[PDB]
């Protein structure tokens, strides 16, 4: 979920340089914030900091 | 990694969506198979095996 | 009036923390009131809800907002929407247009009669005044679904703050500023009205606490014009709107301690149905609150002229917001009320042929009797699980737990960034022994050692025009790598 305890707009993302969207692989796209789901496209293990 | 794709496009295997994810055994102790017991399923066909 | 015994009661409590025992002593402290009983609770919920209805229709600009709201739904020329069924629909003591031109016809006829007849000789002459009546015995029988009408009530609300607000502001700057008692302010504040007399006045009286006035003027009278601004705007005296917001006041206040007494004398009913709705699904407090909520949501849909008792009406309102409680979460994930009513369903039915037939309730007669594909019967049951605990202990000695045996696999092996380092040096040096514009190329390509990768188009605006060349040169570099002597280090690296 989007506002949720396990997001991946606050919450960390899940996979390194991927989106909660499913439309922001292809690793051309750097450091953009997405419009539907919020997810910036940071590294991994980011997810437990924050 | 665009390494791994330069090697894909130089060399040229095509490599599909088939997993290599087959029963091995972990620092395999050697033997001898005793009997092969397969449990069939009420709606899949058994396909040849038992 | 039963403090005497709860006195004596927590004498005794060697302090409870446990909210059950808490809740059900001070909820008895209401006896339950007999069955003729709540006919005059209803009776004041009526002369509240009447009273606050003679409150809104004694306000003239009511009218005014709804042929606004109104002019604005029929302004584009074809709508049927959900916006029109929240409109009046008229009860007496499905909806086409030509009733409505037939209803409102004479009530726009009403309504500019009494609007040219405002200036006639007085504000409130009593010839208008018995059109005002009329008006508003013309308003009252046609009544709204509450919906647009607590719209209406929220409008004339945010309207009330707005003036209400304005005067405090008024008044709280002349109680910092020049400190002036009510006496000389409460008589002057309900006499004029108007103008500045009054202002006037106060500084004809000499009164030597008041020299400090002189240089808070510039905005005393500043705040008075927007007073003029509403009075311009609106046509109407303070102190019919203090009247009419003090009945309306009296209005909500006697149904809200009729809702009260309601509440505090049908706890016990809600906690009599909240204790066999109790299935271990969820602890039971939050229950008892949704029961608590469904009791208020019955409450506030109550009628009077159907004769019968307020309890079978309210089961099915409390009954619906266990249920929807219940299916809210019901898990640690989140499944929607169609999916637990039909896992509900499967499993009466699975448990009614494991009854008739004694065997295990194979999918296939289910799919049979209830029409469903057998696809769907096996993704029902699939789905439907109840997560593990993270604890779950195993063994009898405490060392036996979670924590072990499962593993995350997003950390990957180092024996596989040990093979990347060696293959970025390995290509690094593959590029560094080839001419230097070919590693160019075959860096900027492909994006090694880049953000982004750029295509030809890009490529050909940034190098050079021609596009073919450099398909060119990529096809003489790929005849270039095919070479083992260059690639011996490499062909291990193909099998990962």
């Amino acid at each position: 979920e989007r506002d949720g305890l396990f997001c991946a707009r606050i919450f960390g993302p899940v996979k390194d340089y991927e989106c909660l969207c499913g439309k922001y692989k292809r690793l051309k796209h750097r450091g953009v914030i997405c419009e539907k789901c919020g997810v910036e496209v940071t590294q991994t293990k980011v997810r437990r900091e924050r | 990694t665009p390494e791994e794709k330069l090697l894909r496009a130089i060399f040229g295997e095509k490599a599909s969506d088939v997993k290599d994810s087959s029963l091995r055994v972990p620092n395999g102790v050697s033997g001898t198979v005793i009997d092969v017991q397969v449990f069939t399923r009420d709606g899949v066909e058994k396909d040849k095996r038992a | 009036a039963a403090a005497q015994v709860l006195s004596s009661v927590e004498s005794e409590i060697g302090r409870t923390t446990d909210p059950v025992r808490m809740y059900m002593r001070e909820m008895g402290t209401v006896e339950l009131l007999t069955r003729e009983g709540e006919i005059d609770i209803a009776k004041r919920i009526e002369d509240g809800i009447n009273q606050v209805q003679c409150s809104v229709a004694e306000y003239p600009e009511a009218i005014t907002y709804l042929l606004e709201q109104y002019d604005r739904v029929e302004a584009e020329e074809a709508r049927l929407s959900d916006l029109i069924t929240g409109f009046v629909d008229p009860n007496a003591e499905s909806i086409d247009p030509e009733l409505a031109r037939e209803k409102f016809a004479e009530l726009r006829a009403q309504y500019v009669v009494t609007r040219d007849t405002i200036k006639a000789k007085g504000r409130s002459h009593a010839t208008a005044q018995e059109e005002i009546l009329k008006l508003s015995e013309v308003f009252k029988q046609f009544r709204l679904v509450p919906k647009q009408f607590d719209y209406l009530v929220n409008s004339m609300r945010v309207m009330m703050d707005r003036v209400r607000t304005q005067e405090r502001l008024i008044m709280k700057l002349c109680v910092e500023q020049c400190k002036m008692p009510k006496k000389n302010f409460i008589t002057l504040f309900t006499g004029n009205e108007t103008s500045d007399t009054w202002f006037n006045a106060a500084i004809a009286m000499n009164k030597p606490w008041s020299e400090k006035l002189h240089d808070v003027s510039e905005e005393v009278h500043r705040a008075l014009q927007k007073l003029q601004q509403i009075e311009e705007e609106t046509g109407l005296t303070i102190e019919q709107v203090k009247d009419i917001n003090r009945r309306m006041s009296i209005g909500e206040a006697k149904a809200r301690r009729a809702k009260k007494e309601m509440v505090e004398a049908n706890l016990r009913l809600v906690i009599s149905i909240a204790k066999k709705y109790t299935n271990r699904g969820l602890q039971f407090l939050d229950l008892i609150q949704e029961g608590n909520i469904g009791l208020m949501k019955a409450v506030d849909k109550f009628e009077y002229r159907r004769g019968y008792k307020f309890s079978t009406y309210a089961t099915w309102w409390i009954r619906q917001a266990i249920t929807r409680s219940i299916a809210d979460q019901a898990r640690t994930i989140r499944i929607p009320v169609h999916m637990i009513e039909t896992i509900n369903k499967l499993n009466r039915i699975s448990r009614q042929m494991l009854q008739e037939m004694g065997r295990e309730p194979t999918p296939e007669e289910l799919a049979e009797r209830m029409l469903m594909p057998e696809d769907k019967i096996r993704k029902v049951l699939k789905i439907a699980k109840e997560p593990i605990s993270m604890e779950t202990p195993i063994g009898d000695d405490e060392d036996s737990h979670l924590g072990d045996f499962i593993e995350d696999t997003t950390l990957e092996l180092p024996l596989d960034s040990a093979t990347t380092e060696s293959l970025r040096a390995a290509t690094h040096d593959v590029l560094a022994g080839l001419t230097a514009r070919e590693a160019k190329v075959l860096r900027m390509r492909f994006g090694i050692d880049m953000n982004t990768d750029y295509t030809l188009e890009e490529v050909g605006k940034q190098f050079d025009v021609t596009r073919e060349r450099i398909r060119q040169i990529e096809a003489k570099a790929l005849r270039k790598l095919r070479h083992p002597s260059r690639s011996e280090v490499l062909r291990s690296f193909l099998d990962d």
